[PDB]
């Protein structure tokens, strides 16, 4: 039903009845569509709990 | 050769007025905030249960 096993059918991927935020090069059925998420840390804030 | 024999009685009335002032603080919890804000819709459709 999904040849790339992503949660989108072959027919949805070739038809266009899909979440449009999918990249166009992922609209081919043999191309997987998946997020890659990683978190960066810009800044630290430490507070000394001293009364 | 002398010999001096002595005796004493004594009273004392001590009145005291003490003023004191103390300011405690915790460096991690110095301030508390409160915002006064509004919500603006410049769009075209209404939106419900806005958070």
């Amino acid at each position: 039903w999904s040849t790339a096993s992503d949660p989108y059918s072959d027919f949805e991927k070739v038809t266009g009845r899909i979440d449009k935020n999918v990249s166009p090069e992922a609209r081919h059925p043999l191309v997987a569509a998946y997020p890659i998420v990683h978190v960066d840390m810009e800044n630290i804030i430490l507070s000394k709990n001293e009364d | 050769n002398s010999s001096t024999v002595a005796i004493d009685h004594s009273l004392s009335l001590a009145g005291e007025r003490t003023w004191a002032e103390t300011m405690g603080l915790n460096t991690a919890d110095t301030a508390r905030l409160n915002a006064n804000i509004r919500y603006v819709n410049t769009g075209t459709a209404p939106i419900y249960n806005v958070l």
